[PDB]
RNA sequence: UUCUCUUUUAUCUU
């Protein structure tokens, strides 16, 4: 339950395509 | 990933989205284009907060320096009218970065630019006391300005500043963050431009619209006022969508707070000025953190639980 | 080859050069840096015609929204003078979006920006009866502003929008297309900016100069009257360079014909507003499309005629 | 017992041409320049402005001349007593450019007649002294200032009551004192510096019609917040038509007392204008040239890099 | 030559000319 | 000494960092 | 967060 880390998750997910 | 950005780049991503979560301010310019001389100034404020029962009151984070919201309480169930007006909450030490004349908020800087511009709402109440909601969405508020004419003699045709887009804050937009008020809220804001442009510093608002001006002849659905001059105004509009925020008590019902808002902003330094000595350059471009910055952005929700920020 | 382009970013480039090859929907929005929420506006009118033999008629296209252009004729071989006065026509549904008052226009949008603005001359007259040219060039024309002081009481200085570089008008610009009416002809304008860049709407424009200004206080060399502010009116101006048109009808001469035109605009929607309804994120960064949309742009001809279209 | 609300490489000509008018015009024997290798590759006249003024110093007077973005005027210039700044007593008065009048009229009502945008690429600037060492005295300081031109908003008590809305200068008061970043060195050795843009991008600014003094006519500088005065003069001779995104360049001119300084001053400045199709200009017209990011990203650098300013035996 | 067609050859011959 | 010289001298100074 | 399946649109290519 982090901010920072859903940050962080939309940043390496996008960068995998 | 991670690693593909500059430190600048990581840190100004932070301060844009995440502030709370750290002990530190990690922000150091927009890694744009520009490298000239500015002045980051991440502007925190923190106020302990009780709303007013029977009466839904709005408050409205906009990109105004110095400024950190605008709030107005109206009857329950209702929305702003032309009877209303939002009075400013400064954040720390406006008077000494604009002065206290209406016509001195250049004097200590020129232009500026936003880079992000947070907000938290931390309920205090105990599960005995607590009732009521926090609605929340965002609008593409813009100022701009309107021309009339004006029967005087001999008879002329006046142009002042107006803000657009306002009508937007009289209805929930289909795009919205609503959830009961214990559950607190926490909502950022983005730049609204294809690219970080410097705006300038505006002299002599105090009121919106202004003195000698009606309602009216503006299309601004509510007013706008800062007060006295001494003590808070209108130092310009950044480029960033206006977060706007809706709490409803209910008669009979406590609902105290923490407010929490956040603003990185860059600012051009006037020689002259005491603040000069803490400029430095704007960071360098950094591709990757600007591609993340604007896909971050588009990807997260209006707002979410005041649990998690 | 056409392979390398996104979705959007491909359909972004059809609305932009070649709209009336395709039956709808041309475009997505705009492949560049912003991904905010928008609306994309694909504006087309069909105006028939009929020009009024020896006179020359003045068209333009320029980036006023809602309203697609506007005319004027002038004597056969002549110009338009501080005596001419150029009345707006809009593309279907201004109203439903701008309302009807002068201060009213920023009710369902906020700002704005083009994309495309192409435009076409089909002609309908025999081929017995027709006669004349059809001339074509583009002018830079942007919306800034004139200080002047006024002698009231107390004496003031007044400040009003003008139109710089409308003397481009009153010339066939040296880049331009000219050819026989009956060939028709289609052109389209295009960002005159190394971006693209959001403007604000604008409340109370009705007519350029405005109520209680002379014209040539403005140093613009004619008028602009859009008229009721309840049937049309000026709401903004965008980055794109306007379109001029000449269509020189001799003595005696039947010259009729059908008008298209087609703009892509991207508006900020206000959530009040049911238009939002129809809001995406705008199409994300595709910097091959915005590489082609330039090189595309500075390689086509002024115009063409009516069959190469 | 709550239940959740359901929500739903190198550089190309163009570019190199760029990074030269942008950063040394002095060391060629042509206008290097061609245009801004930045997206926009529309319709453009680029212009290349010098001005050679030779000029002698009041002494006991500390004379402050501004490079500021005044498309046509190559500087402003006034003079106050040794050791003191400008004041709200101060008027600065152009020095145009060659030609100021073919490109903007001769009413305050004419500037967007040939032109009807712009944008700076470069402005440099050079002070060479012609005074013998003996006789000369003194010293040169620069710095630069950010500033921008905005507006004011004040009510006026006229019948009936109205509100104004008036241009006004901000940033000025950061010519009342020398920056941090500053040059500081004796008035013989000269001196070089130059100027780069204050935006992300080179975005056009439009031409200003009307404008011959800031604050305007019938405007109190006190409702402006100005800090002194900006008086272009007859409007047939000179005027403000714009203000383009580029950071104002400053320099103190230290008289002493019985200080003999003479020298030549050249003002180098680079503009990409947007002819209009009646203007006699638009004949000399070429398209912007296309984008070249290694120039976009050098000229950033070099800028960022550069002192402030240098002596003017190495210019 | 239509316009799409103009369009989508001066595309192609700058993908295959910046080569 | 050179002003063209010292911006070479940048512009492969700073092309070094690769 | 994971694949299949039909979807069902939508372009690009012959
Ligand atoms: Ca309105
Ligand atoms: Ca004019
Ligand atoms: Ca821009
Ligand atoms: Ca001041
Ligand atoms: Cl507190």
């Amino acid at each position: 339950a982090s901010m920072w880390e859903r940050v962080k998750s939309i940043i390496k997910s996008s960068l995998a395509a | 990933a991670l690693t593909r950005l500059s430190q600048p780049g990581l840190a100004f991503l932070k301060c844009a989205f995440a502030p709370p979560d750290f002990n530190t301010d990690p922000g150091k310019g927009i890694p744009d284009r520009f490298e000239g001389k500015v002045v980051s100034r991440k502007d925190v404020l923190n106020q302990s907060i009780s709303f007013t029962a029977g009466q839904d009151t709005f408050i409205l984070i906009a990109p105004t320096p110095g400024v950190a919201y605008w709030s107005a309480s109206v009857p329950a169930g209702t929305f702003p009218t032309s009877a209303t007006t939002f009075n400013p909450v400064n954040y720390p030490g406006f008077t000494s970065m604009f002065g206290t004349t209406s016509t001195s908020r250049s004097d200590q800087v020129s232009s500026f630019r936003y880079a992000s511009m947070n907000v938290g709402i931390y309920p205090t109440s105990n599960l005995m006391q607590f009732a009521g909601s926090i609605t929340v969405w965002k609008c593409p508020v813009k100022l701009s300005t309107v021309q009339f004419p004006v029967a005087t003699d001999p008879a002329t045709s006046s142009l002042v500043h107006t803000l657009v887009g306002l009508d937007g804050v009289l209805a929930v937009g289909p795009d919205n963050f609503s959830e009961s008020f214990i559950k607190g809220v926490f909502s950022q804001s983005a730049c609204n431009e294809p690219d970080f442009e410097f705006n300038d510093i505006l002299e002599g608002i105090q009121t919106l619209p202004p003195a000698n001006v009606s309602l009216g002849s503006t299309g601004q659905p509510f007013t706008m006022d800062s007060g006295a001059e001494a003590t808070s105004g209108v130092v310009g509009w950044g480029n960033m969508d206006t977060i706007v925020i809706r709490v409803s008590a209910p008669e009979g019902a406590v609902n105290s707070a923490i407010l929490k808002a956040w603003s990185c902003i860059e600012y051009r330094p006037n020689p002259n000025a005491m603040l000069y000595q803490f400029g430095h350059d704007s960071p360098p471009l950094d591709e990757v953190a600007l591609q993340e910055y604007r896909t971050v952005a588009r990807s997260l929700p209006v707002a979410v639980i005041a649990a998690q920020n």
